[PDB]
């Protein structure tokens, strides 16, 4: 258990390493790695219900998790210029986000400002 | 969480600070409720605490806790600006009127003491 919440910390911190300096695109992929947010369906509140049991370490990080998503998301999605685009998906995963981080606001810092980057 | 009453404390500092109220007897009830949220929210603990929530935060080894002493700083801030105008009306107001109220100010006055001690 220890060593597993040990290499979360890790993953999420290369994460970091590779959000800005650019690579977007590898962030996302890395992101949906951990397991940890709802990049499918509306399985948001399964990632409520496996939130709760979350140990005290990771419960505490989940709110840049978030917010990170959605910014990759944003950037990615520049509406683009002049083909196959699914801009569809990287789009159903901020909705996805966002229904999570709807449900969990509450036990989270209290800041939806995801609101502002997930508008423009 | 006495989270909710943090905002009970606040409008009681707001209060005194204006020192409205004709009566000291509605500062004395504005001393009080301030000498039971400071009270409360450092239910009986000696340096010993401090020092093992300063070590689990060693340092993040892992998830560590550190509420208290969170709480501690939001409530000094909010008491420090208030502050030094509240200061002057709690002075003051001590020494007359109220020998009564003073039960409650002078208790709320340590109370508060020990906190901002520093």
């Amino acid at each position: 258990f220890v060593d597993s919440t040990f290499y979360l910390l890790l993953d999420l911190i290369t994460f970091f390493d590779e959000y800005h300096s650019g690579h977007i695109d590898r962030a996302f992929d890395i992101i949906e790695r951990l397991k940890l947010v709802p990049l499918n369906q509306e399985s948001v509140e399964e990632r409520v219900a496996a939130f709760r049991n979350f140990s005290d370490e990771i419960r505490h990080n989940l709110s840049e998790v978030l917010l990170a998503t959605m910014n990759i998301l944003f950037t990615q999605f520049k509406r683009l210029k002049g083909i196959e685009d699914r801009d569809s998906q990287l789009r159903s995963q901020a909705r996805t986000l966002i229904t999570f981080a709807g449900m969990i606001p509450y036990r989270t810092s209290g800041d939806t400002n995801a609101r502002l980057v997930q508008m423009e | 969480g006495d989270s909710s009453l943090y905002i009970i404390l606040k409008k009681l500092l707001d209060f005194i600070l204006k020192t409205g109220g004709g009566f000291q007897r509605v500062r004395t009830h504005l001393y009080g409720s301030l000498l039971y949220y400071l009270q409360i929210a450092q239910r009986p603990d000696e340096p010993d605490t401090l020092e093992a929530a300063k070590k689990t935060m060693w340092e993040r080894l892992t998830a560590p806790e550190d509420v208290f002493s969170k709480l501690q700083r939001e409530n000094i801030a909010i008491i420090e600006s208030y502050g030094a105008a509240l200061m002057e009306v709690v002075c003051r107001d001590a020494c007359d009127g109220h020998e009564i109220g003073r039960m409650l100010a002078l208790a709320l006055l340590d109370r508060i003491v020990s906190v901002d001690k520093q």
